[PDB]
């Protein structure tokens, strides 16, 4: 189950390997569009967290869910900032969202006064009156119910057919590390010059004993001049200073 | 539902008099409303649009005006052929009617 | 569910916050240096609202105050009579609404469509236990929820001044509650201390709610020689909290060794707290220093467009035959 | 343009009376079909529309039960079945053609083409 | 959806049997038909596919140059002649919908929506 | 060409009784298998899909498992209404299936 786009589900994704399973080329998706992030760079970059927005809408309408879009969707029902980081994934649903009748279950807003913003949901069975008639409470001549359904039926067109889409929307992580691909541990090396990942800082130095004493919320150190200047290491939490190699 | 009564109920004129139609809604449609004129037997055909204008085809003789719940026809000077029912529509619903007869 | 009555009817005090609401900016350690960041602060000498629960005349305030864009929020104690908040936009069932209370045995954090009473309590009987818990009558349609390991508090109605100050800051940044803490020991009879600690960050919550409002939670207290009736039959242990607003400020921090912030320079408060941040230092010498700019703002607007009555004939191109 | 109507039928009371109005182009999304009875020598009343475009139907109230609207998708036609035939209801019922609309919703007010109608009776 | 069988037929030995199963909708290029054969009181033989996105037909071994399949592109009808008719090849015989395809070639596994069957017999 | 045996030819049960029916390729069919139920002088509806997986409108009663070449249906109650011919559909083949009468 999928939501229609009135709603949608935002479960939050935290604290787990997001083994992101190169799905950008299983081929089963029509659609797998990244934005802030290179598609085959996932499985390397780590996440505050990634919010997995899912819903059901017209294959005409795939084009929409795109940061910055316009259109009956993207301005009524499900809005993506300008400014967006993620993946808009989509593929086809005739085996399961569709009925033989139509499927009547899924519905869009069709009737708004004003955009949605990047986002929010509407959720709203407010009236809408599209004349100049009050029509309060009446829903007919010029009012109606603002949510409208769709005709999903296993032979309509191909841009009529229901396509679920999920958009994954990333925190990049500032945080401790939270959701990160399926990064291997190592074993630690100090001394000798060493390229390291940790959670992100990625770089390369001489790791050694520090003698710093961190608050136990820290995790990470800088320097006058806004470099690193030492890491908690994220197993067993010993302090290692940085240093650049010769 | 919105309800409209219409007066005369019937109109006697000599041909080349002055008509005046009136229409009253229960409440108001606003300038939701057309103006219809029917032969017997007949369903009306359309003369007046948005509570006043003149529909395309219609001589300059007929306009009308008002709002809210008071409106009317204006017909310079009636003709013997347009000694017809007429009839305003509400949105959705339709007045009485005024027939229209020759003194 | 009751309204509690025989309180008194006395307007609020005020305070001088003098140099108190700092708080670490960011996790990341820092030593031996002067750091200049912006964040919202609260602003030093700032007018900060004294509250009173103290049975004396009785009082024990508990006020719906505004959020705005983040508060300081400070006691004095001796007795864990302040426990808890209520943050929301409404508190009426009718949206997602946060409720943290600091539960003699369980810190409870949950987000849900609460039924929150009007005048909503804790409590504790003395022969010192809980009895009473009337905050909401509702919790439906929960979307969060944390509870902390079990403890035991201390309900013992100790006397003497006031010897905990717990300081907090509670923020709403991008959906998440921000909390920043720290304890420490006082011997205080009236107001806040003339000293200086950052709060630490002690968690920070996803819970995706528009805060505009808060309500604190006081715990009430209730004995074998008070009158049993619910509404009247209670009365204060002492207590006392503050309430300041965060701003937008600009501070010059002072990271010791070891990284602790061990003093500060809110850069609005005067000129010499300019010139110290200009300078990105906490002694100035002798001389002139240049703080920015002065410029003399407009106080009217004047229009004097001539006196044309036409309009233009977009009626006539537009709405044409 | 036109609507072209089902002719005239007598039927046993109970029996439902359906009918149809036809039309050329694209007008199953252009316009809206509102249905109209007028008893002979009576005036108007109205029965109630489909608004095909929106997969919609409004009727009045005097109509709800007795009067069943729909409308086919492919070569645009209107059709309405009368249910509970009673001898007293009696009319000349036509179609007519909601002429101010469009695929943004614009909203109606009057009416032209009318397909003047059908006489049922029983 | 639907696929609309032809009916039954008795025919002399060496005489072509051709049926049809047409289908409303945009099912020609949707979805995949496949022939089967069912010997009254037996089980399933696979005669044939058509793939009409693609223009593509199999068939099974055992009948080839027996069975022949079209497409008809208007109004999405497939087609199968049943050559060399025999007494001995008395069957009722059907369409069935390959359900899982796409225009990107996505593949086959299972069908639904089966035709049940036309007998034909000598 | 690839080939599936069914077993056993006849499945004798009496109606509430578990029933394992069993399907073997001649070669693999990796996950491309569908099972059907046939009532006498019908053609089988289906019931599983892609070897395993209960198609949309069948009871929870009805599930498979199995891989390459062996397969198999568990209906974990079988009904009398259930009890219908059971085939294995390879890609492009059927196998014998199998008749499953009440005792
Ligand atoms: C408290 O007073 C309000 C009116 O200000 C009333 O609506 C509410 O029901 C009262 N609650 C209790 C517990 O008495
Ligand atoms: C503001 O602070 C002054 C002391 O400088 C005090 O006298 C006054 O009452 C305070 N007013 C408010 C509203 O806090
Ligand atoms: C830093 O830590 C050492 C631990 O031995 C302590 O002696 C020193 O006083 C601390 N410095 C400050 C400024 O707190
Ligand atoms: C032109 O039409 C608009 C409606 O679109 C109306 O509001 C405006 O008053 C009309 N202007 C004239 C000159 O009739």
């Amino acid at each position: 189950r999928f939501a229609s786009v009135y709603a949608w589900n935002r479960k939050r994704i935290s604290n787990c390997v997001a083994d992101y399973s190169v799905l950008y080329n299983s081929a089963s998706f029509s659609t797998f569009k990244c934005y802030g992030v290179c598609p085959t760079k996932l499985n390397d970059l780590c996440f505050t967290n990634v919010y997995a927005d899912s819903f059901v809408i017209r294959g005409d309408e795939v084009r929409q869910i795109a940061p910055g879009q316009t259109g009956k969707i993207a301005d009524y029902n499900y809005k993506l900032p300008d400014d967006f980081t993620g993946c808009v994934i989509a593929w086809n649903s005739n085996n399961l969202d569709s009925k033989v009748g139509g499927n009547y279950n899924y519905l869009y807003r069709l009737f708004r006064k004003s955009n949605l913003k990047p986002f929010e949901r509407d959720i709203s069975t407010e009236i809408y009156q599209a004349g100049s008639t009050p029509c309060n409470g009446v829903e007919g001549f010029n009012c109606y119910f603002p949510l409208q359904s769709y005709g999903f039926q296993p032979t309509n067109g191909v841009g009529y057919q229901p396509y679920r889409v999920v958009v994954l929307s990333f925190e990049l992580l500032h945080a401790p590390a939270t959701v990160c691909g399926p990064k291997k541990s190592t074993n630690l090396v100090k001394n000798k010059c060493v390229n390291f990942n940790f959670n992100g800082l990625t770089g390369t130095g001489v790791l050694t004993e520090s003698n710093k004493k961190f608050l136990p919320f820290q995790q990470f150190g800088r320097d006058i001049a806004d470099t690193t200047d030492a890491v908690r290491d994220p197993q067993t939490l010993e302090i290692l200073d940085i240093t650049p190699c010769s | 539902e919105i309800v409209m009564t219409q007066s005369p109920a019937t109109l006697s004129l000599s041909p080349g008099e002055r008509a005046t139609l009136s229409c009253r809604a229960s409440q108001s449609v606003s300038s939701y409303l057309a103006w219809y004129q029917q032969k017997p037997g007949q369903a009306p055909s359309l003369l007046i649009y948005d509570a006043s204008n003149r529909a395309t085809g219609i001589p300059a003789r007929f306009s009308g005006s008002g709002s809210g719940t008071d409106f009317t026809l204006t017909i310079s000077s009636l003709e013997p052929e347009d000694f017809a029912v007429y009839y305003c529509q509400q949105p959705l619903t339709f007045g009485g009617g005024t027939k229209v007869e020759i003194k | 569910c009751v309204n509690l009555t025989t309180r008194t009817q006395l307007p609020p005090a005020y305070t001088n916050s003098f140099t108190r609401g700092v708080y670490y900016p960011d996790k990341v350690f820092r030593s031996s240096v002067l750091h200049s960041t912006q964040d919202l602060f609260l602003p030093f000498f700032s007018n900060v609202t004294w509250f009173h629960a103290i049975h004396v005349t009785k009082r024990f305030d508990n006020p719906v105050l505004p959020f705005n864009d983040g508060v300081y929020f400070a006691s004095t104690e001796k007795s864990n009579i302040i426990r808890g908040w209520i943050f929301g936009t409404t508190l009426d069932s009718k949206t997602q609404s946060l409720l943290i209370v600091n539960n003699a045995t369980n810190v409870v954090i949950k987000v849900c469509e609460f039924q929150f009473c009007n005048d909503p309590f804790l409590g504790v009987y003395y022969h010192w236990m809980e009895s009473e818990f009337r905050v909401y009558s509702s919790a439906n349609n929960c979307t969060f929820e944390y509870v902390s390991q079990p403890f035991l508090m201390d309900l013992e109605g100790k006397q003497g001044n006031f010897k905990n100050l717990r300081e907090f800051v509670f923020k709403n940044i991008d959906g998440y509650f921000k909390i920043y803490s720290k304890h420490t020991p006082i011997n205080l009879v009236r107001d806040l201390p003339q000293g200086f600690s950052a709060l630490e960050p002690l968690v920070d919550l996803p819970i995706g709610i528009n805060i505009t409002r808060f309500q604190t939670l006081l715990a009430l207290h209730r004995s074998y020689l008070t009158p049993g009736d619910s509404s009247s039959g209670w009365t204060a242990g002492a207590a006392a909290y503050y309430v300041g607003y965060l701003q937008p400020r600009t501070f010059l921090l002072k990271y010791n060794e070891n990284g602790t912030i061990t003093d500060a320079v809110d850069c609005a408060l005067d000129p010499l707290s300019e010139t110290k941040c200009t300078l990105k230092s906490f002694t100035v010498e002798k001389g002139i220093y240049q703080t920015s700019n002065f410029r003399v703002q407009p106080t009217e607007s004047i229009v004097r467009f001539p006196n044309i009555t036409n309009l233009c004939p977009f009626g006539e191109v537009f709405n044409a035959t | 343009v036109q609507l072209v109507q089902s002719g005239a039928e007598v039927k046993k009371p109970g029996s439902s009376v359906k009918v149809s109005c036809k039309a050329s182009g694209g007008t199953f999304s252009s316009y809206t079909i509102s249905w109209v009875r007028q008893a002979p020598g009576q005036g108007l009343e109205w029965m109630g529309r489909i608004i095909p475009i929106l997969d919609r139907v409004m009727y009045a109230q005097k109509f709800q039960g007795r009067v069943t609207i729909t409308a086919d998708k492919s070569t645009s036609t209107a059709y309405m079945e009368l249910s509970s035939l009673r001898s007293e209801d009696t009319a000349v019922y036509y179609c007519a053609r909601r002429a101010i609309d469009s695929d943004t919703y614009v909203e109606q007010s009057h009416f032209d083409y009318w397909g003047q109608g059908t006489l049922v009776t029983v």
